[PDB]
């Protein structure tokens, strides 16, 4: 449920774990390793 | 009776309070110091994280309210400032200096006579340093700059890294070495162009030999890749000419009005053509470039581009060879682009790092750059990375300026505390006390040290100061001088054979700012606080 | 009943300490209640036209930026709304919501500042609740949206109940172009960062 | 600071005869430049006297 | 952390542990010392604590300002708990075990903060204590002669050591020769209820007197109270327990006639009852009546008429007291009051002292008791009063017990440290340098002592440090020539169990912090 | 607080006073001709006795440092295209007029800047102005191709002082702008405090003035405040020495005699 109204299917990882907003920044860090193994790759986002 | 409006602390009560904020910065930063240390994370109620090691940057980033703590925070900051490295043990230094010298006070001692104590200690433990514990660089070679690189970077993100990280410093730092008047190698750090990209392992990390921005081509129609490139640097933006506010146009004759127009932009076509007929081929400008300049560098082939950097334009022209033009004025009243103020270099190519581009310029002629891609994990990551090197290049060029080095792992602080507590005792009959105070003071590193590690503090400091006591009594034992700390296996180890090495300035300059910063803060015994 | 020249004479000056104790408390609320005012009572006791560009403006904005959304800044105090509307350089622009969490419109809204500031840098979107400003129950009850807009100091808008000319189920687009209306908004991506003495370069020399 | 002239000044004293000394201590310092605290330990004690 | 969405314990516990918990442990042990410390010796200054309800009170006693202080610190509560232990036990060094305690801690912080396991400082500690028991016990200065002048210098000196630290030093040698005569006469319990203290307002500290009797405040007299005599020669007395008033019998009584004539004889036989019970009194031979329960006004004026003296309501120990000093006995029933149950006193009389009446029993040469009038101008100069010369009875009772003393001022203290550092220069090393901070933390006593009295006391610590060292068993701090001298010619005495019980209750507070290493509050429960 | 670093105060004190006034026929000392100037960083022994002065304001001529035999000239008007004091306004009613308003603020600018260097000058102080452009780019480039290095942005209130100390004339014309209005000196560098900021040092002038400066280093700010308090309470003695030359001892000697 996007904060703006939308909705999102999907089972990409980083697109489930950028709508997820989180206080820990173990969290903050570990999304933030999601994107760039979406930005450098494309693929294989759930893996790491 | 004061009548003053606001709250006075007098006494032993000011002094204590002061030495809990000392204590308090102390202990913020004590666990990250030493190879056993480990990095802390900083969250600034807004979600923005910084995961750092550096203690100028925790202090830093940290709000502080008592000003005797602010003391110590501007401590690290001109410590940081002045060499880059040590901005944790010169915290450490001060406080452990601050509280002994409240002990004393309590014990009934004069603060007077503690500061006058503290400062011949100060003066001797640098005269000692620079008499007999100094290693002299000369007969080392590049294995000392490659061990002090190593040992900078210990204690960081990249301190495993550091066989690869500390060659990768020392080429930067040698490609962007330089001479001055009166024969004396200037080595300026900063100019080392840090990029930070996500995406592959630290071992990817990329030095150019050259120069890297962080621009891009202005237009999609010019290419991205010129193998002869001709830098041309410009200081002023290339758009529709605009007239000052001074002048104002009018207009009694509209058959005039077609060509002011025409010429508003023919003044900026003429330029370009004045530019690009002496053969440039990439073009960098600090202001900006609008549409029909940027189709102008596209129909010649060239390479345009817009809003660089002026620190960034600087090195490159310096690099290259081009001199910055802030206009298109000779001294004869006319536009001219004469080519003598074209750079050059083998290659300027636009790369793509981790779904975004950067412009390298390779290989640039009459001057050698570097620059250092930094590829982590994540933003956090990189940041540290960056931060751990600079303080690597710091301490490197620190090590090439001054050609001495002193044995690291807290060897030269127990030397320094033996000798210290055995020349106490020739000067002075209370200022002895205060001598005998700042050589224990000089202890609290290698505890830390030990601390950190898990190991037996009292042990190993103990083994060290006996082989420092056994070098400076006995005359054939000189060599032991060396021993410090092997946080690995936790026993005395010789340094100087092991290459644990670090510059002599950090030690100094470090000695003597927690010496004015423990003085400045012994002398405050009352505190008037007005209410706001 | 006499000597109405009182004439108080040495007692002021051995009792101003208090005097001024409770007046500097007394001062920290007068400027809590000076910057609470100025939107209250004043108004708070009281086919080109489809716009086909703005659905490309809201697929835009779908795809504002990568590294995160980030959220709202909530104001947890007086002294810190003060301390921070005080603060910061007079050049930007500062714009405040106030809110009650229950009433309908206030996800969307923050929705659509959410968006606004990630597609603009130098805002500063925050937002307050309505309980902690301990405005009149009035504004508690009628005035649930109330978009203050600080400007170097002063609004340059006032917006206060902006349900009728907004609706309930607004977007962002809806909001940007209606704040634009009055001209309130001010008219690359990096791989992460560039920022990294002033000692530059030097040759031979 | 150990300077009598800007201790004096820096922290407000409110009474009339504290602000006096100030001044004095202001005045001390700009014609004879030092020894601003010894006028008005000086003139503390003077007036203590007078109280007996 | 992670919220756990099921937390373990109740919200709100606050858990600390690791080195700073105990960091911060010996930072308040050092705060609550800093309370007391400038209370230790003859140049002590006493400290004024008011309470929630207005009342202040002033006192050199460090037990005293600790209890008074509301300590919610649970490491620091430790150091009241000793200090009242040192108090129950000996009487004296309230002050000593706190400063003792907290510098040795204090000495122990650096080794603490540097990752040293508490065990091996526990050990240490152990062992330093058991030996600097050893050494007093060894060299603590007894006499065996059993002779009763030297008994009584020895019990004097104590006493004014033990008085030389309070408002009334100026007057020690007057009181401690008033504490020693008012302890020889307890005869082998020294319980402290036979020494009755009685405070009245108004007058010198010399105006105050010992009682070789007992002495007690007048009890709201009776109407016809004023004609008797308020003096006898030799009188004896009726120690009471008995309501002598025209009351009903008793409380289930209940009395039922049909006559007037029955009526007329109850009522004859209640006054019967009443005059038969004065009658026996009367008849007994004493001359000074005292009862534990209310005298009526019939019986006060039946005695006046006697020429007997009446006292009812008079307190229960204060009977008792008078009992041990006459020797007579508590009589509940006047049927047999024999010559046997009688006390006798030479002189009995009323007197006024400050604008109170008081009742006098003195010439009683086989009392077994005392009474301490104490005059002063405050309440609470007469109650620190009382509170020295309880110290010093205390201290008596002690050197009772034993005659085992050693010379104060800092002496025992400076010999103990020496004993110590030498014992721990033959040691390999870890033990050495604990067993060397508990030496120097011994030198807080003579330390505080020159601080106190404004010395320098870096100067005066050297030379002591030098003059045990060469020899010299009995050399401590010299108040009054600003410099050190022999603390056992200068009869500086204090007796070894002091000193001894002090060592124990600091050394077994400090092993008890060090071993804490987490604490642990659960959230409060009725806060109202 | 410096009385551990005495020893080098106390002669620096001393050689200020001593450097500012004449020695015989003096009544009093001014002690705005001592200027004092607090750099963070160093320490407190790091203190200087700056014969000359240093201007706090980086030198804009980025390129260009440590001119030796400096011939320093200050000016006071605008190196900037032409502006009247009264309202003025240029009107183009053609495009041949639109060339030649840039071509003949060019010459102007140009012809400025090789009058200003026609006198020999290759050090240029530029008054702060705040009504025009005291330092166009394009009169920065001139200048900066003719080797000359140009320091603007100068306080007013400073004028006094480093004319007292260079010797230059300020000039508030270019007609009168001449080499008898320039101040020669041995050198014009601008220093680096070891990346704690950069100082610009005239040391060495002919004809030297009556003027000294004091550069005040130390680790935080608090201390070198103290310090400047210290060393300006030092030059106040010395200064109450030069007026009535009288000496009295001192530790609590006066107090006790008058006391007796
Ligand atoms: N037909 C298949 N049989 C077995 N494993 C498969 C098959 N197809 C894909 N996989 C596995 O599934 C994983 C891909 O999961 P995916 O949903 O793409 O997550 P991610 O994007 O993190 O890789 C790969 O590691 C691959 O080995
Ligand atoms: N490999 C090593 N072995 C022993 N000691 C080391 C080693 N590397 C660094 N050290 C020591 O650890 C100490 C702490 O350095 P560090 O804290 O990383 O620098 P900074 O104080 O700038 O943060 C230094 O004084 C150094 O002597
Ligand atoms: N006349 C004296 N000269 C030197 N020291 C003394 C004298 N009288 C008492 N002391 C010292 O004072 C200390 C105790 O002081 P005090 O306050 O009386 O009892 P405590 O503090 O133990 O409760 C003892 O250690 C003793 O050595
Ligand atoms: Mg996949
Ligand atoms: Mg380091
Ligand atoms: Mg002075
Ligand atoms: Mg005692």
């Amino acid at each position: 449920l996007d904060p703006m109204g939308g909705i999102v299917m999907t089972n990409d990882g980083n697109a489930i774990l950028r709508e997820i907003q989180v206080q820990h920044p173990a969290a903050k860090s570990m999304i933030e390793i999601s994107r760039t193994q979406d930005e450098e790759v494309g693929d294989g986002t759930t893996s790491v | 009776p004061l009548s003053v409006f606001g709250d006075r602390s007098t006494g032993e009560t000011i002094r204590s309070q002061n030495v809990m904020a000392a204590a308090s910065i102390a202990n913020i930063v004590k666990s990250s110091l030493g190879p056993v240390g480990l990095d802390k994370m900083l969250v600034d109620d807004i979600g923005d994280v910084t995961i750092t090691n550096d203690g100028a940057t925790i202090l830093k980033l940290l709000e502080v309210e008592h000003p005797a703590a602010k003391v110590l925070c501007e401590l690290a900051d001109l410590q940081d400032k002045e060499v880059g490295d040590g901005t944790t043990s010169v915290v450490i230094i001060a406080a452990e200096l601050l509280k002994n010298a409240d002990e004393l006070v309590k014990q009934k001692i004069h603060p007077t006579s503690v500061i006058s104590g503290y400062r011949l200690a100060c003066k001797e433990a640098v005269r000692y340093i620079n008499e007999n514990l100094i290693v002299n660089t000369d007969e080392l070679g590049r294995d000392c700059l490659i061990n002090a690189a190593k040992t900078s970077m210990s204690s960081k993100i990249i301190g495993i890294n550091g066989d690869f990280f500390a060659n990768m410093v020392v080429d930067a730092v040698l490609a962007i070495k330089y001479t001055d008047i009166r024969g004396q190698p200037r080595y300026p750090v900063n100019s080392v162009n840090i990029l930070k990209a996500h995406g592959r392992s630290q071992m990817e990390s990329m030095l150019i030999s050259g120069y890297a921005l962080n621009c891009v081509v202005g237009s999609q129609g010019m290419p991205k890749r010129i193998v002869n490139a001709k830098i041309a640097c410009l200081d002023f933006s290339l758009q529709k000419t605009k007239m000052k506010l001074g002048v104002q146009v009018v207009i009694t004759d509209p058959e005039k009005l077609d060509q002011i127009r025409q010429r508003e932009s023919d003044i900026t076509k003429e330029r370009i053509q004045k530019i690009l007929a002496t053969g440039a081929n990439v073009i960098l400008t600090t202001g900006g470039i609008d549409d029909m300049c940027l189709k102008y560098f596209v129909e010649a082939g060239a390479m345009a581009v817009r809003r660089v950097l002026k620190r960034d334009l600087k090195r490159i022209a310096k690099a290259s060879g081009a001199t910055i033009l802030s206009t298109l004025a000779n001294l004869e009243g006319e536009e001219t682009f004469e080519a003598a103020m074209l750079g050059q270099a083998e290659e300027v190519v636009q790369e793509r790092i981790c779904d975004d581009e950067l412009i390298l310029i390779k290989n640039t002629k009459a001057r050698t750059s570097a620059s250092i891609i930094l590829r982590g994990a994540n933003d956090f990551m990189c940041d540290e990375m960056e931060r751990s090197l600079h303080d690597a290049l710091c301490v490197v060029k620190r090590v090439l300026e001054s050609k001495s080095v002193v044995p690291g792992g807290g060897a030269v602080e127990a030397a320094l505390s033996i000798y210290l507590e055995n020349y106490a005792t020739s000067m002075g009959s209370r200022e002895q006390l205060a001598i005998a105070e700042f050589a224990r003071s000089l202890l609290v590193i290698p505890n830390t040290l030990a601390v950190n590690a898990a190991q037996d503090s009292t042990d190993l400091v103990a083994k060290l100061r006996a082989f420092h006591n056994e070098a400076q009594v006995n005359p054939e034992r000189k060599n032991l001088k060396w021993i410090g700390l092997d946080l690995s296996n936790g026993k005395p180890r010789d340094n100087k054979q092991a290459g644990v090495f670090e510059p002599t300035i950090v030690k100094v300059k470090s000695l003597k700012f927690a010496t004015e910063a423990a003085i400045t803060i012994l002398r405050i015994d009352d505190l008037i606080k007005l209410h706001p | 009943l006499a000597g109405e020249g009182i004439s108080v004479n040495t007692g002021p000056k051995g009792v101003i300490n208090d005097w001024r104790r409770f007046k500097q408390l007394e001062t920290e609320q007068r400027e809590e209640q000076c910057r609470e005012m100025e939107r209250l009572i004043k108004k708070l006791s009281m086919f080109l036209q489809q716009y086909r560009k703005q659905r490309m403006e809201e697929m835009r904005q779908q795809l504002h930026k990568g590294p995160q959304f980030k959220q709202v800044f909530e104001i947890s105090s007086g002294e810190g709304f003060l301390d921070m509307i005080d603060k910061e350089q007079k050049s930007i622009v500062i714009m405040v919501h106030i809110y009650e969490d229950g009433i309908p419109g206030t996800e969307a809204m923050n929705g659509c500042m959410i968006c606004l500031a990630a597609e603009y840098p130098a805002v500063k979107f925050c937002k307050v609740k309505s309980s902690v400003i301990g405005a009149s129950s009035q504004f508690t009850r009628n005035a649930l949206p109330a978009l203050l807009i600080y400007k170097g100091g002063e609004l340059i808008g006032n917006f206060v109940r902006v349900t009728d000319q907004l609706g309930d189920d607004f977007f962002a687009v809806d909001l940007e172009a209606f704040l634009q209306e009055f001209g309130l908004l001010p008219e690359v991506l990096t791989s992460v960062r560039n920022s990294a003495s002033e000692d530059s370069d030097l040759e031979i020399d | 600071t150990n300077d009598g002239a800007t201790i004096l000044k820096q922290m407000q004293v409110l009474h009339p005869a504290a602000r006096m000394l100030v001044e004095l201590s202001k005045a001390q310092d700009i014609e004879a430049g030092d020894g601003t605290t010894s006028v008005v330990i000086i003139a503390g004690s003077l007036l203590d006297s007078c109280t007996k | 952390m992670m919220p756990t969405p099921v937390i373990l314990l109740k919200e709100g516990t606050d858990s600390s542990q690791g080195i700073p918990q105990l960091v911060s442990n010996i930072s308040a042990c050092q705060v609550i010392a800093e309370a007391v410390r400038t209370t230790l010796g003859p140049r002590g200054m006493d400290k004024l604590i008011v309470d929630g309800r207005g009342k202040a009170t002033i006192s050199n006693d460090g037990a005293t300002i600790l209890k008074l202080l509301d300590v919610v610190h649970p490491a620091a509560k430790t150091l009241v708990d000793i200090a009242k232990s040192q108090d129950a036990e000996v009487g004296d060094g309230t002050t000593s075990v706190t400063l003792l305690a907290a510098e040795f801690l204090k000495q122990v912080k650096p080794y603490v903060e540097e990752g040293l396991h508490p065990q091996i400082i526990i050990r240490a500690f152990r062992t330093a204590t058991q030996l600097a028991v050893n050494k007093i016990k060894e060299i603590a200065v007894t006499v065996k002669k059993a002779d009763k002048v030297e008994q009584r210098k020895l019990l004097e000196k104590c006493a004014m050591t033990a008085l030389s630290s309070k408002l009334i030093s100026q007057q020690k040698a007057f009181f401690a020769k008033m504490v020693v005569d008012a302890v020889m006469m307890l005869d082998d319990l020294l319980q402290l209820k036979m020494i009755g203290i009685k405070k009245v307002q108004g007058g010198a500290l010399e105006d105050s007197q010992l009682v070789a009797g007992v002495a007690f405040k007048k009890t709201f007299s009776y109407a016809g109270f004023e004609m008797q005599p308020k003096k006898y020669h030799n009188p004896k007395i009726a120690l009471l327990n008995v309501e002598l008033e025209l009351k009903a019998e008793k409380d289930n009584a209940e009395i039922r006639v049909h006559t007037v004539e029955d009526y007329q004889a109850i009522v004859d036989a209640e006054w019967n009852i009443l005059y038969d019970k004065l009658e026996k009194i009367h008849h007994s031979g004493a001359k000074v009546v005292l009862s534990k329960l209310p005298i009526g006004d019939v019986a006060t004026q039946y005695f006046a008429d006697r020429d007997m003296f009446c006292a009812g309501r008079v307190p229960e120990e204060d009977l008792k007291r008078t009992m041990m000093a006459c020797g007579g006995s508590i009589q509940t029933s006047v049927n047999a009051l024999s010559a046997d149950v009688l006390g006798r006193c030479q002189v009995f009389e009323e007197t006024q002292i400050g604008g109170e009446r008081y009742n006098f029993f003195t010439g009683c040469p086989k009392a077994k008791t005392c009474t301490f009038i104490l005059r002063g101008g405050a309440e609470q100069f007469m109650e620190e009063t009382e509170r020295s010369l309880h110290d010093a009875i205390m201290i008596v009772r002690r050197a009772i017990k034993n005659d085992s003393v050693v010379a104060g001022g800092g002496a025992i203290e400076m010999e103990l440290s020496k004993y110590l550092r030498d014992y721990s220069r033959t040691i390999p090393g870890k033990q050495q340098l604990l067993i060397g901070a508990y030496a120097k933390a011994l030198e807080i006593i003579p330390r505080q002592l020159c601080d106190n009295a404004g010395f320098d006391a870096t100067n005066i610590l050297n030379k002591l440090r030098a003059r045990h060292a060469q020899g010299g068993t009995w050399y401590g701090v010299d108040i009054n020539n600003e410099d050190i001298a022999d603390n056992f010619e200068a009869f500086v005495w204090e007796p070894a169990m002091v000193r001894i019980n002090a060592l124990t209750a600091a050394s077994e507070a400090a092993c008890l912090i060090v071993s804490v290493d987490e604490t642990i509050k659960n959230p409060r429960s009725t806060v109202d | 607080v410096v009385s551990q670093y005495s020893s080098l105060l106390s002669p620096m004190s001393v050689n200020a006073v001593m450097k500012v006034i004449d020695p015989a026929t003096a009544t009093s000392v001014d002690l705005r001709d001592i200027k004092i100037v607090k750099k963070l960083g160093g320490t407190i022994d790091d203190c200087e006795l700056v014969e000359g002065l240093v201007l706090t304001q980086k030198v804009s001529n980025s390129g260009i440092t440590r001119v030796e035999k400096a011939k320093i000239g200050l000016i006071q008007f605008c190196l900037s295209a032409p502006k009247t004091d009264m309202d003025n306004q240029i009107v183009v009613s053609d495009y041949a007029q639109m060339d030649r308003v840039l071509r003949e603020e060019r010459a102007y600018i140009l012809n400025l800047v090789k009058q200003i260097k026609k006198t020999g000058c290759n050090v240029l102080l530029i008054q702060k102005s705040i009504l025009r452009d005291a330092l166009s780019d394009l009169a920065l480039h001139f200048l900066n191709k003719m080797k000359i290095m140009v320091i603007k942005d100068i306080e007013r209130e400073d004028i006094e002082f480093i004319c007292k100390t260079i010797g230059t004339k300020p000039v508030a014309h270019i007609d009168q702008f001449t080499a008898d209005m320039l101040g020669s000196a041995e050198l014009a560098e601008e220093v680096n405090l070891n990346g704690s900021g950069k100082l610009l040092k005239i040391t060495g002038c002919a004809s030297p003035g009556k003027t000294v400066t004091i550069v005040v280093r130390g680790s935080n700010k608090l201390v070198i405040e103290e310090a400047e308090r210290s060393i300006h309470d030092a030059l106040c003695v010395i200064r109450c020495l030069v007026k009535k030359r009288a000496l009295i001892a001192g530790g609590g000697a006066p107090e006790i005699e008058l006391a007796l």
